[PDB]
C-alpha cells in the first residue's frame, strides 16, 4: 500500500537517472588497452568527465527520494558528499560484463580491467571488480538497486550531521520497503535481504579506500580535479 | 558548495 508507493517512487527515481546496460550503445577505445600504467591521461579525462555527469544524476536521484529535500540544506550536502563514491561505484559495477571483464559508463564507453586501472582506479581496481562479480548473481532490478542507493545515502551515522536521528527515521521506511519487496520477488530465498545489506558494508569499505585514492590521484593528474568533484570529495 | 547548492535548488 503505502510501502508500494515508496518502492515505486524509488524505482522511478533510479530508473529515470540511470540508463541500463541493455539500453546503451557500447563502444571501446584503444587507449592503453593492454598495458597497465600508473595513469592514462586520455582515459582520466574521459572518466573524470563521466564522473561529473554521474554526480549530477545522483543529485537528481536524491531530490526524488521522499523526505530528502525536507532535511536541512547542510545535511543534504553532508549526505551527498559522504555517499558520493558509494553510489558512483554501485552504478558502474551494475554495468559489469564478466565475459570481457568490462564496465560500461552512462554514455556507452566500455573499459576493460586494465583500462579501469589506467583511468584512475589504480589499487581500487581488483576490489571494485570483486564487488561487481559478487553483485551480479544477486540479479537485482531497478527497485532493488534504487533502494540500496537510497539506504546508502540516507544514513544517520555520517559525521557532522545536524539532525542524525531525523536521518535515521527517514531511512527506516526504506529498509522496511526493501525487506518486503525482496521477499515478494524471491519468496524461496530469505537469505537475499541480508546479503543485499552487506553490499553496503562492502561499498563503505571500498569508498574509504576510494577517499585514499582521491588523495594519491591528485598528486598524479596534470592540473586540478573538476570543480564538482572537488565539492563532493574535498 | 556553490555548484551543489545550485543543483539542490534548480
Ligand atoms: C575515487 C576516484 C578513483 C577518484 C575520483 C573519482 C573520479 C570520482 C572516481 C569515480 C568513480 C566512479 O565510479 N565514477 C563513475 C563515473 C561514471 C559512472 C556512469 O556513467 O555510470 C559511474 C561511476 C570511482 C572512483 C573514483
Amino acid at each position: 500500500p503505502e510501502v508500494g508507493e515508496l518502492i515505486e517512487k524509488v524505482r522511478k527515481a533510479h530508473q529515470e537517472t540511470f540508463p541500463a546496460l541493455c539500453q546503451l550503445g557500447k563502444y571501446t577505445t584503444n587507449n592503453s588497452s593492454e598495458q597497465r600504467v600508473s595513469l592514462d591521461i586520455d582515459l582520466w579525462d574521459k572518466f573524470s568527465e563521466l564522473s561529473t555527469k554521474c554526480i549530477i544524476k545522483t543529485v537528481e536521484f536524491a531530490k526524488q527520494l521522499p523526505g530528502f529535500t525536507t532535511l536541512t540544506i547542510a545535511d543534504q550536502i553532508t549526505l551527498l558528499k559522504a555517499a558520493c563514491l558509494d553510489i558512483l561505484i554501485l552504478r558502474i559495477c551494475t554495468r559489469y560484463t564478466p565475459e570481457q571483464d568490462t564496465m560500461t559508463f552512462s554514455d556507452g564507453l566500455t573499459l576493460n580491467r586494465t583500462q579501469m586501472h589506467n583511468a584512475g582506479f589504480g589499487p581500487l581496481t581488483d576490489l571494485v571488480f570483486a564487488f561487481a562479480n559478487q553483485l551480479l548473481p544477486l540479479e537485482m532490478d531497478d527497485a532493488e538497486t534504487g533502494l540500496l542507493s537510497a539506504i546508502c545515502l540516507i544514513c544517520g551515522d555520517r559525521q557532522d550531521l545536524e539532525q542524525p536521528d531525523r536521518v535515521d527515521m527517514l531511512q527506516e521506511p526504506l529498509l522496511e520497503a526493501l525487506k518486503v519487496y525482496v521477499r515478494k520477488r524471491r519468496p524461496s530465498r530469505p537469505h537475499m535481504f541480508p546479503k543485499m545489506l552487506m553490499k553496503i558494508t562492502d561499498l563503505r569499505s571500498i569508498s574509504a579506500k576510494g577517499a585514499e585514492r582521491v588523495i594519491t590521484l591528485k598528486m598524479e593528474i596534470p592540473g586540478s580535479m573538476p570543480p564538482l568533484i572537488q565539492e563532493m570529495l574535498e | 558548495h556553490k555548484i551543489l547548492h545550485r543543483l539542490l535548488q534548480e
